[PDB]
DNA sequence: GTTCAGTCCGACGACGCATCAGCACAGAAGC
DNA sequence: GTCGGACTGAAC
DNA sequence: GCTTCTGTGCTGATGCGTC
């Protein structure tokens, strides 16, 4: 009986407090319940917990089932090299709910805006479309298997098919596992925790209950007799060294199986890195200038890189010719670039056989000789490889190395790295270069190199170590390179003044409230409001209560013709504009979707914001007043 | 080892073309006795039954009894590809990869030949006991396939009603709201025409238009059909096929 | 223009809003202010590329224009405190075969008198003295270029003045009050007010003399009483003086001088000058209402 | 009360099949007389009168006039359904938002009834004058229909020629011109000569009706809307009038 | 300059709907003796020769020699709006920039007439030198076309085979292989007859077919001719009038 | 011993290649 | 991309 | 000629991958 199943109880026995016989496949009942017990609980060590608890029975009565429940907990459906994705939209569920609970769309569409959550309407009806047989009750298998096969499903009609599966698995819930699956199909799982502490649960259960034992398990309590801070302190060292085996290879699919047939100590002598597998890459934090870079890096001889506004870039070469290309986030993006893959031969020494090296790719102009925007790379073709009619060039940007003719390098200092790049590969003008790095501690040059870069094209400036934590390896620390920003170096950076028009309804932890806006610029030469962005973030949880108190009298039920809209979205209120609030932009940008600013520079490309953040609602203005859309056009210009 | 000869490929056909939108997948099992075909739709709410008999074949010769796995899309494209008044034969030996099909042509100057790949297949079969049913309606096959078309505009279910005076569709939707009293052809007993009703107790339910939508495509088999309901049982849809056969629907309702 | 008075309509009265698109008004003659016109057109030949494209645009969906310039301005409150340009715009009109007026002052209220008198169906410009004037359909937002897309907006005068049942004058008044071009108004009372205080005081003059606080801003010198008698009585021309009609447009009389003093892509003005003779085989369709009158509208229960 | 029953239930749809499309939503006005309806179209430059008097209803009560507002797309799909040779009854309450139809099959087996919503529409209405017109052709209307789709394959403006020898279409596209004739053997009544100009974006609109009658009349005069006429058995006919192109 | 009248304009009509998914421009080349186009397709791989000879017509005047640039699918666009029993005219000038097509309808309530832009085409003229097929067939064309709509829709490639008594068609793909059977017989209504010389097989694209296909109502009878690595020769006898012959590449 | 200091997690945003749905009509097939 | 948000640790 | 539909794109609408 999994009705009453309960992990929030002290002192869980892997096997005796389970709700199931081992060798079954694991009922997907007792993880919908887990998974609300994780979201009844605010404390993020007591959530991960909860789920080393239930990954702890899972292997204790069924294994096989590990690699499953893993990601009915981390909502993804494979190694993202692969390249398979769910593909399911947000009105497709809203469609199947509305099919499977008999319920017209209207209502279902007006219920969920004003609860926010497509998992709290799965449940509270019925559509009374008894079936002659109850459905089989849903494992975790089962549940991972109709995933992955409306991921596969596709081509003609392939909606029908997604609301057939779906319809499938929704009439089979039995009394709360509808809204997890409602949650699983939109990508926006809500669990509460992620990636590294699914790892945490995972390391904590087994290291509690390792794997190898014969059922019943001979040991369940690895830390017993230990105090609770020794057994933390044994714990967290096994967790870093799990943290460590999943950072040199990205892919659960090379780790769970080896894990499970070698146990967790000797995981490092099968897993080397090597060319063809990608890795995970590092990461930036936000700093605003010198003097935090300074106490940051006192001790840290540090070195300075342009942060050019291209595509990052894992390039990945084995000995027999093949060699491959890999985004950030992991995909196989290689025929991106055929042409680099003919290159070749040109690039590395004759003495070196493999590599793996990281590299940012900037499209470049042939005649030109210059940089262009990430505008450009973004209209950049995907899908087809064809090199014979190639349109947009590339150019690379060196800034790490990784692994040099059958050494790993990724464990040592930047400068025996950077050395070792540069004694060992040729430049090439126009196709791939080093990106310029000075190498001084002077206050002035760094302020220098900043002017020279925000004026040779670049976003901003990278900083790095020499040796001083200087290593590749995330699990230690995920930041160890710094960006600054010219966002706030400038103390104040391209402030805009925009009046309000319309809000968007709050969804999750926003639920109740509005959650999203829509402002205008002014146009003084037709006396009308110019839609300019939609503003969702950098207001707190009671200055959003506070927005929302004053806009709550202030709808207006029709559109008021003073609005220009096309394509964005259609707001959930139309707002009377009586308030402007100040704003800051990143960039300006062409948008193909919005109507300000249209004809003073292109036609009908109008203009709109990168990276849009609220800041200061501005009191006492009349909305006529704020920014216009001349102003904003010689800020573009400015920007060249 | 199988051999079946037919003269009126055209009951063939139509089967096949009236079976694909709601299957793509199915087995038959052959046996001395015919061929039967059980299957269920990936939302499992419809349930279909075919049966044939080997005295409806003209020359059939099955020895042992042999599960065909068969895709209904190729094998309905390929009898798309063949003529009517064909006679077609089936033809494979034991463990049989390949499926033949020969068609033959009133000319004699032309016989064709398609050979279909075979594929693994595991179906579930389930069990639904024959039983009494509390309203029976015999209906010409075209006035229900009218009454249904029209009324897949008006709502997505339909509340039935059947009664010893006549049955009653009903409906509501979008558009306002649709009755249909077919009264029983009392009178004069056309036989070829005519609406009949027997009852015990009347029954009514709600029903999902999309799946009647998909079942009336076997209409073209016989000019009636018989329907019937009982208090919270799956509708009974039954198409006679003269006499090679049976094919027959449950429809799991909407209460 | 008046300051704000859109806004009040907008927001009390939208149903005499009618937003509409450009090929809904083929047949149609339309009296254009050549003044605010060519001042946008400058917003050196930029003033003439503008005269020259808005005006084929205009003729492709029908569209007859009128244009009128201005006379003597009167007394501006702000102006009371050249016509190269003007002129050059006088030259193509002919060069085009475009009839031009003068009126004897703002062309605005010419085009106006135009419209209340039958000669021409609607106006081209971007103010609401017109409609103030006594113009019983508006038509605005036509002069803007190709990709700022600026569906046109219709206002009808007798619909607004029929929903309020507040007079012309009663009119009148609300646009002084509003803020005019003329003076300054009373910057103390706000723009909602005018609507309610022209309906208990259907007058500037009973409007100020039954508050008399500090807090009430009336003009220093109050001109709220001037621009009455100017927007009843504008000095205008008679309509009837001139019978527009619209000639045939020159093949090559403008390229020759055209790319000659400001030189310019010759395949944009020669196409330009055969697509607007070629829309001259069209105008051709009218109206039902034209032939038989409107015995009136039907009501459902 | 309004309660009016009709044999002849299938030109109702042929009606209605024809009325949906240049008028989506309209209004009839149903009187003693019978049942009438007019609309404008979108550019104003065509309209309809719709006309069927209360002597061919084979049962008829009104106590007073009834204004009713209805889309015609949905009296469209609704007459999708309904038989071929159905008797046809409509029926409506003193101020009800629905119009109640019952349908009954020739064989009494298949009854039918519906109940649609209403929606309230408020549209202005054009009172044509009586007047002659210097021309009036009466001819097939499937002819007609296939020269008005034949020369709109070519290009949008017609010229329609009416003299006592003949009448004439001519028409002309980007590929070149063409000209079509019709010889008295159609029959032709003139008082003086016309030739006129019209779109065909709205004849080949027009000719949906060829199911409706077996003729058409064309009435013209010099600037003057063209008039193309169907008759609707006894019980009365349909009108359209469209704008010239001058 | 010349005038030609045919009572049967359906003739033409069919003549016309034939090609117009093959070409959609052609040079036709109108003389004394007769008519002619000779023309590739959009891609090489396809040459057609339409021939109708003068004596096929009712009335033919010419005098002047004269080839004139056509786009077919205006032509098209022409005489969907006439009726097949119509009598057809064509005249043309020496000053080929329009053509005149005149419909007499047999109710003479209705003669009509249209004016067509003419164009300045140059096709690429080619010699077809008559040689011997080592397999011909001759068959009636409605199967054969069904056969082309049945092989076309499992596959794009189709095999013939061609012995001495039995002709197949064959065609593969991912649902399997369909081989259609051909026996030789010798009367009936319709005979299939089959000249000999050597056995042979060839490839051909099903989609070149499935476009070819729209000729059968001209013709009961259609002829195929084929050799080794030559194109497959299909030719539709028009009446004593004249031919339209097909030359399709084969696959390899 | 608590006002800091850092993690970590998901709130939200803007573009754009791909890629499939939804009319919409010629077209052919079916009759 | 980016900013806020709740909580354990930081360590005085 | 009529039927419903099929095969036909063309244009519109989001999902998901950059950042
Ligand atoms: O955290 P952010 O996304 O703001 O920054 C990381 C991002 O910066 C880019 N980058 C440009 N140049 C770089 C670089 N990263 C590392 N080194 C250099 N030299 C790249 O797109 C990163 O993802």
């Amino acid at each position: 009986d999994p009705s009453g199943y309960n992990p929030a109880k002290n002192n869980y026995h892997p096997v005796e407090d389970a709700c199931w016989k081992p060798g079954q496949k694991v009922p997907y009942l007792a993880v919908a319940r887990t998974f609300e017990k994780i979201e009844e609980v605010s404390a993020r060590l007591r959530m991960v917990e909860t789920l080393s608890n239930l990954l702890r029975s899972v292997v204790a009565l069924s294994p096989p089932d590990l690699l499953p429940v893993l990601y009915l907990s981390l909502n993804h459906l494979g190694p993202p090299q692969q390249g398979l994705e769910l593909g399911v939209g947000d009105g497709v569920l809203l469609k199947a709910v509305a099919q499977a609970t008999g319920r017209q769309l209207e209502s279902v569409r007006a219920e969920a805006a004003e609860k926010g959550d497509v998992g709290l309407v799965a449940e509270n009806s019925r559509s009374t479309q008894r079936l002659m047989l109850p459905p089989p009750p849903l494992t975790a298998s089962g549940v991972f298997s109709k995933f992955r096969d409306i991921a596969r499903l596709t081509g003609s009609a392939s909606t029908a098919k997604k609301i057939d599966i779906i319809k499938g698995l929704f009439v089979a819930c039995r009394h709360s596992e509808a809204r997890f699956i409602a949650r699983s199909l939109s990508g926006r799982l809500r669990l509460g925790l992620a990636e590294q502490s699914v790892l945490a649960a995972l390391s904590q259960a087994v290291s509690l209950t390792p794997p190898g034992q014969e059922f019943p398990p001979a040991m369940v309590d690895a830390g017993k007799g230990k105090t609770a801070e020794a057994r933390k302190t044994w714990l967290e060292e096994q967790g870093m060294i799990l943290k460590q085996t999943f950072c040199e290879v990205p892919d659960l699919d090379r780790i769970i199986p080896v894990l499970l047939e070698h146990g967790l100590e000797r995981l490092p002598e099968h897993c080397k890195l090597s060319p063809g597998i990608p890795l995970k890459p590092m990461l930036a934090h936000p700093t605003r200038g010198i003097s935090e870079v300074l106490k940051r890096f006192e001790e840290a001889a540090f070195t300075c890189e342009y942060k050019y506004d291209g595509q990052r870039a894992q390039i990945h070469a084995l000995e027999g010719g093949e060699v491959k290309i890999f985004s950030r986030n992991q995909e196989d993006n290689t025929g991106k670039y055929p042409d680099i893959i003919s290159r070749i031969p040109k690039i590395k020494l004759p003495s070196v056989t493999s590599f793996i090296l990281d590299t940012e790719a900037v499209a470049w102009d042939r005649e030109k000789k210059q940089i262009q925007p990430f505008q450009v790379l973004t209209t950049r073709k995907r899908k087809e490889v064809d090199a014979s009619e190639i349109q947009v060039q590339v150019c690379l940007y060196a800034f790490d190395l990784i692994y040099l003719n059958g050494e790993s390098l990724v464990r040592e200092p930047l400068s025996r790295r950077r050395q070792l790049l540069r004694e060992n590969f040729v430049e090439t003008e126009g196709e791939f270069v080093f990106a310029t790095s000075l190498d001084t501690k002077d206050i002035e040059q760094i302020a220098e190199f900043l002017e020279q870069s925000v004026k040779d094209s670049c976003e901003g400036l990278m900083v790095k170590t020499l040796d001083v934590d200087a290593t590749y390896e995330i699990a230690k620390r995920s930041h160890n390179w710094l960006k600054l920003k010219k966002d706030y170096l400038d103390g104040v950076g391209d402030t805009l003044d925009l009046v309000v028009i319309g809000a968007y309804l709050g969804r999750g932890k926003r639920a109740g409230r509005y959650g999203g806006f829509l402002l205008a610029s002014y146009d003084e030469d037709s006396e009308e409001l110019q839609a300019i962005c939609k503003l969702g973030t950098g207001f707190s949880d009671e200055e959003l209560e506070e927005h929302h108190q004053s806009l709550k009298a202030l709808v207006l039920p029709s559109p008021r013709p003073y609005v220009r809209i096309d394509g964005a979205v259609i707001p959930d209120h139309w707002l009377d504009p009586s308030a402007v609030w100040e704003v800051k932009c990143a960039d300006l940008s062409l948008s193909p979707i919005y109507p300000a600013a249209r004809g003073l520079v292109d036609s009908d490309k109008g203009i709109s914001l990168r990276f849009p953040r609220f800041i200061r609602v501005r009191e006492d203005k009349q909305p006529e007043q704020a920014t216009t859309s001349a102003q904003v056009a010689c800020l573009y210009r400015k920007q060249s | 080892m199988f051999e079946a000869r037919l003269v009126q490929g055209s009951i063939l056909k139509k089967v096949l073309e009236a079976l694909k939108d709601l299957i793509n997948e199915a087995c038959w099992d052959i046996s001395s006795s015919g061929v039967n075909l059980q299957s269920m739709d990936s939302s499992h709410v419809s349930l279909v039954q075919l049966t044939l008999r080997s005295e409806g074949f003209d020359t059939y010769r099955c020895d042992r009894n042999l599960a065909m796995g068969v895709n209904l899309t190729s094998m309905s494209k390929i009898l798309k590809c063949a003529g009517n008044e064909d006679i077609i034969t089936l033809r494979a030996e034991d463990n049989a990869d390949t499926l033949a099909l020969v068609f033959e042509a009133p000319n004699q100057e032309k016989v064709s030949d398609y050979e279909m790949k075979l594929m693994d297949l595991d179906v579930e079969q389930l069990g639904i006991p024959e039983q009494e049913y509390s309203c029976v309606v015999k209906m010409p096959s075209g006035e229900f396939a009218r009454i249904c078309r029209d009324l897949s505009h008006i709502g997505d279910a339909v509340v039935i009603s059947c009664a010893k005076d006549g049955v009653k569709f009903s409906a509501s939707g979008e558009l306002g709201n649709g009755n249909i009293k077919l009264s029983q052809t009392s009178n004069v007993d056309k036989e070829e025409e005519a609406v009949t009703i027997e009852m015990n107790e009347p029954v009514q339910l709600t029903f999902a238009l999309r799946y009647l939508n998909f079942f009336t495509k076997a209409t073209p088999l016989s000019s009636t059909v018989t329907l019937s309901m009982s208090a919270d049982v799956p509708l009974v849809v039954e198409y006679k096929i003269a006499d090679m056969g049976h094919l027959k629907y449950y429809l799991a309702p909407k209460i | 223009g008046i300051q704000g008075l859109a806004k009040l309509i907008a927001d009390v009265a939208p149903s005499a809003i009618r937003e509409n698109d450009i090929k809904s008004y083929f047949g149609r003659k339309v009296a254009i202010d050549a003044s605010m016109s060519i001042y946008q057109f400058l917003i050196t030949t930029s003033h003439l590329m503008g005269m020259f494209y808005r005006t084929i645009r205009m003729m492709e969906n029908g569209i007859k224009p009128v244009y009128v310039f201005d006379g003597k301005p009167p007394q501006l409150k702000s102006g009371e405190l050249t016509k190269q340009h003007n002129d050059e715009c006088k030259h193509l009109l002919s060069l085009m075969g475009i009839p031009y007026l003068d009126a004897p002052s703002e062309a605005e209220a010419s085009c106006a008198a135009l419209v209340k008198a039958g000669k021409v169906y609607a106006a081209a410009t971007e103010d609401m003295a017109c409609l103030t004037f006594g113009s019983p359909v508006l038509m605005r937002h036509l002069t803007a270029s190709e990709a700022k897309k600026l569906p046109i907006q219709e206002f009808h005068l007798s619909r607004i003045l029929q929903e309020l049942g507040l007079n012309q004058e009663q009119f009148v008044d609300l646009c002084i009050l509003l803020g005019s071009d003329y003076c300054e108004s009373i910057r103390g009372i706000g723009p909602k007010r005018a609507v309610d205080l022209i309906q208990k005081h259907k007058s500037i003059e009973e409007i100020v003399r039954r508050l008399d606080p500090n807090k009430y801003p009336v003009p220093e010198n109050w001109l709220h009483k001037e621009a009455h008698q100017l927007f009843l009585e504008p000095e205008v021309l008679d309509p009837e003086s001139v019978e527009l009609k619209w000639s045939e447009p020159n093949e090559e009389e403008l390229i020759k001088f055209m790319c000659g003093e400001k030189q310019f892509s010759e395949e944009r003005i020669r196409s330009g000058v055969k697509r607007l003779s070629k829309s001259r085989q069209g105008s051709t369709q009218g109206r039902l209402d034209d032939f038989f009158k409107v015995t009136g509208s039907l009501s459902s229960a």
